[PDB]
């Protein structure tokens, strides 16, 4: 992806409420909105995000982004969602900092 | 030099028995019967009879291996009923069939027979 | 001829472990010839079972758990479709998506992307054969495909 | 958050799964894998 | 009552583009008091329909009238009252994707329920507060019944 | 798109340039490298030994 | 006495003298069955009914594949 | 090779679960005793791989380096995955 | 009262015990007995287990009731009407602690029991399955003895299980 489109698709944004009213629960938006730590570590989870995407770069100079990994995240992730019944329409308790830690 | 002889597809072994009950433990009101010597001919006729009767849920037959002369028939019923009382109204089902198409035939040759 | 060896075979080399090659990280087993044929034409949308049918082909499922599943057609007619017995014969709760060889290359960014008119798109999800039709692309040896998600 | 939960422990047993075995014969295996292909192969 | 949507429908075309299956064709429908659009593969071999027709079409996430649910298992030998005796066509299906207009800050306002009937695929599409009742991974019955 | 030059924009996309390459039939592979004109980073030899 | 293969906490290959000795310092109510002298067909449970008190029970196996294993029905 | 610090792989490879289970197997049709309750078992492989899945086959696994040390470990410390 | 009541094995070889079942069913995660034995708990008579469950309301809105759980180690010492309200029960296979109990058949078979209420088996993977359970009508839960992060999607499948069959047969207790 385009400089643009990386920040938009992989930096979390905590400025805008009303998107994180849709996609986070109140509490979780209260936080994420006041607490300042929070911000700093989510800030610098992108930067490492950035620092990776120069590395690629370098590791593939052409833009094949095809690669031969051990754990199928994305199948990991669908099944996930199936086994816990996810609805997508609806915000997630899942507080992002847990993510990072 | 490994060819079983051909009586060995109709004729019981010493020790053999003709059928066997089991329970079908998956589901209530599950059996299954294995027929020993026998092939498609009972066991269609018995499965499509099986599955004139309204209190039975499930019948079916399979040949496990073509080599081999077992079949299994798998049958269950509601529950105010009972596996074994279905398969034996559908022998006699078949057999009152029989007896009347044989008649009938008769008669009909007989028909035939004189003009 | 020795208890060492036999666990050895049993452990090491016996067929099921060998299904995912490590030269090239996909399965070498896959469905072929009549089975991969009839597959074929098993899963295409307009195919209907009776109950007879149906049961007679239960009767050859050795993992199904004893439970005849809602036809997908009631009326005027109960009738089951050749998707709902293979999602019957899919283990588990995987998922996995695949094109048939047929699929048109401008399908997926028009109208209908989710809803194909051909029924070419392969999606099974949570062990359930929801759409498509089945063929050497889900079912071979090909990287990805349903027997390596199994696996 | 309990699907995430289950998901971290996933992806920690798959690649657990898979590390290689001490014991691996991968030089047979290697020169397996490249030679199978070249049966596969022609002249021209 | 379990029923979670309900329209009349005029089947405006027919395979628009092309036989596909022998047996089953795609009508594309239109409701009038809802202005719903429905796509809808059908066995015409058993319900055969033509262009123009009208049919009652519902979903209903069972058949008793008493809102009981159901196993997902075939029961043949039920007697209970069912919706289905007053309707001509049957499917029993779930429900495989909801997609919307809503944005990244606005709910949506037209959704998209798909629906698999054991590979026969539906979509019914409109306004969001006519299809709140889908879920995805529920289970539909469809209930279709022609009037003259 | 395995031998045109691939280089990253300002924007930060992958895009691919069409430029001019030339095989030969035999090697020379210091010498052409020393070439004037000629990419020192990227000009190559099939012959392992070279 | 015959050895016998039972994986069972209570359960030791032991004479009677032994187990009474090994049963003096265990607390009341306790249970150690072990093989019983009648046959291969039997078990003794021992059971400390009180302080220097202690009651035998033979206990008979039917349905067993050999001497040492565990009677089917008890 | 001080087994305080052993750095070798906690999990046991599928190289020593087939000889162990054959090796334990051998050993039990030799009238060794066994570790678990044999309810109705008779086939020495099948008993070896009820033991394993209880952890009590009574054996140690060395692990040679290639520097030459070795690493001690008891079948029941490492972990079986199949 | 309205509680359910939930009955766990007496023999402690079992993979659930009075006080395992207060964990695994109050948090969703396994913890061997023996690593409770180390931790000294003490067994109770009597426990309580305390589940937050979202409750299905119009409007969309959720609401976490925390509906209490009865679980009783012994059966015997319970009244009819208690026995009534009874709904769940693990077996952990020989049929010798069922007998002494209402509505179990004079032959022994404890099969009118499991077919008036829900009997799951709880066990590792591994582990073959007792044939006395498979011969039953019991549900199955597999615990794998390594991986720790697969015991929240199988006690989530038991809870729901156990919920869909209950709202199906006995609405007027409080599911």
């Amino acid at each position: 992806p385009s400089n643009k489109a990386f920040e938009k698709k992989f930096r979390f944004d905590y400025t805008n409420e009303r998107a994180l009213r849709r996609t986070l629960q109140e509490d979780l938006v209260k936080d994420v909105l006041s607490n300042a730590h929070i911000q700093n570590e989510l800030e610098r989870e992108f930067e490492r995000m950035r620092e990776d995407r120069e590395v690629l770069r370098v590791i593939f100079p052409t833009g094949d982004s095809k690669v031969v990994l051990p754990c199928n995240l994305l199948r990991m992730i669908w099944n996930a969602q199936k086994i816990f019944h996810i609805n997508p329409r609806l915000p997630s308790d899942l507080h992002p900092i847990k993510v990072v830690e | 030099m490994n060819a079983p002889p051909a009586f060995e597809s109709f004729l019981l072994f010493e020790g053999e028995k003709k059928i066997t009950i089991n329970k079908d433990t998956k589901v209530p009101n599950a059996c299954l019967f294995t027929i020993n010597k026998e092939d498609h001919t009972l066991g269609n006729i018995i499965k499509s009879q099986l599955l004139k009767d309204p209190q039975v849920l499930f019948a079916g037959y399979k040949v496990p291996h073509p080599l081999e002369h077992k079949i299994i028939i798998r049958v269950q019923t509601t529950p105010d009923y009972s596996p074994q009382e279905a398969f034996t109204n559908a022998i006699t089902d078949l057999i009152s069939e029989l007896s009347l198409l044989e008649e009938r035939f008769r008669v009909a040759i007989k028909d035939k027979q004189e003009g | 001829q020795s208890l060492e060896t036999r666990a050895e075979i049993q452990e090491l080399a016996m067929v099921p472990r060998m299904i995912v090659t490590p030269q090239s990280n996909r399965p070498v087993m896959g469905i072929v010839q009549d089975t991969l044929t009839a597959v074929r034409k098993f899963t295409k949308r307009d195919v209907f079972l009776e109950r007879g049918e149906v049961m007679n082909l239960l009767m050859f499922l050795s993992t199904w758990d004893g439970k005849v599943p809602q036809p997908a057609i009631l009326k005027p007619r109960p009738l089951w479709t050749g998707k709902q017995i293979f999602s019957l014969i899919i283990p588990g709760h995987i998922n996995c998506i695949r094109t048939h060889s047929t699929h048109p290359d401008d399908e997926d960014s028009g109208p209908y992307k989710h809803i194909s008119p051909g029924d070419t798109k392969v999606v099974v999800e949570n062990g359930e054969l929801i759409m498509g039709i089945l063929c050497k692309k889900s079912l071979g040896t090909s990287a990805g495909s349903l027997v390596h998600i199994s696996y | 958050g309990e699907a995430f939960d289950w998901l971290l422990g996933e992806i920690e047993s798959k690649f657990n799964q898979a590390i290689a075995h001490p014991g691996e014969m991968v030089g047979a295996l290697a020169a397996q894998s490249l030679g199978e292909p070249a049966t596969q192969m022609t002249l021209n | 009552a379990g029923i979670l949507f309900e329209d009349i429908f005029d089947v405006k075309d027919i395979d628009p583009e092309g036989k596909k299956f022998d047996r089953v064709s795609r009508l594309h429908c239109e409701s009038e008091s809802f202005k719903m659009d429905l796509i809808l593969d059908v066995n015409i071999q058993i319900y055969p329909v033509d262009l123009g027709d009208k049919f009652r079409l519902v979903i209903a996430s069972t058949l008793y009238e008493d809102g009981t649910l159901d196993d997902g298992e075939y029961n043949p030998t039920d007697d209970r009252p069912s919706r289905a005796d007053q309707f001509e066509y049957v499917m029993y299906g779930k429900v495989y994707r909801i997609e919307g207009d809503e944005t990244s800050t606005e709910a949506a306002t037209r959704l998209s329920a798909y629906v698999s009937y054991g590979g026969l695929l539906m979509r019914l599409q409109g306004d969001a507060n006519n299809l709140h009742g889908f879920e995805v991974d529920s289970r539909v019955y469809l209930l279709m019944k022609k009037l003259a | 798109d395995n031998k045109k030059k691939i280089i990253i924009t300002e924007d930060g996309e992958f895009k691919a340039l069409q430029e001019w390459i030339l095989e030969t039939d035999g090697v020379s592979l210091m010498r052409v490298l020393s070439e004037k004109d000629v990419d020192p980073v990227r000009t190559t030899s099939n012959d392992i030994v070279e | 006495y015959i050895k016998r293969v039972i994986a069972h906490p209570s359960f030791h290959n032991i004479n009677f003298k032994q187990a009474e000795k090994m049963m003096e310092t265990m607390d009341q109510g306790d249970v150690i069955i072990r093989p019983s002298s009648k046959g291969e067909n039997h078990l003794t449970v021992t059971w400390k009914v009180s302080d220097g008190i202690y009651q035998h029970v033979d206990v008979r196996e039917e349905g067993k594949e050999n001497a040492f294993s565990l009677g089917a029905t008890l | 090779q001080a087994n305080q610090k052993r750095i070798t792989t906690p999990y046991m490879t599928k190289y020593e679960r087939a000889r162990v289970l054959g090796t334990r197997a051998l050993q039990i049709a030799m009238c060794a005793p066994v570790m678990v309750e044999l309810e109705g078992e008779t086939d020495p492989l099948l008993i070896a791989m009820k033991e394993l899945k209880a952890r009590k086959i009574p054996i140690i696994i060395r692990r040679y380096l290639p520097d030459g040390s070795y690493e001690d470990w008891g079948v029941d410390e490492l972990i079986i995955s199949d | 009262s309205r509680t359910p009541i939930i009955i766990i094995p007496a023999a402690t070889t079992s993979l659930i015990t009075m006080l395992n079942a207060k964990d695994l069913l109050q948090d969703l995660k396994f913890v061997p007995s023996d690593e409770k034995k180390k931790q000294g708990c003490q067994r109770e008579n009597e426990t309580l287990i305390q589940r937050r469950k979202d409750q299905m309301q119009p409007g969309g809105t959720a609401i976490s009731v925390t509906v209490p759980y009865r679980v009783v180690d012994q059966p015997l010492k319970l009244m009819p009407q208690d026995w009534d309200r009874v709904v769940a029960v693990f077996v952990q296979g020989p049929a010798w602690q069922f007998k002494g109990w209402p509505w179990l058949l004079p032959d022994g078979s404890p099969v009118d029991i499991f077919a008036k209420i829900k009997a799951f088996h709880l066990k590792y993977d591994e582990v073959r399955l007792d044939p006395n359970v498979q011969k039953w009508d019991v549900t199955v839960l597999e615990l794998s003895y390594h991986k720790r992060h697969l015991d929240r999607p199988v006690f989530l499948r038991f809870w729901e299980t156990l919920d869909r069959y209950m709202v199906k047969h006995k609405s007027h207790l409080r599911f």
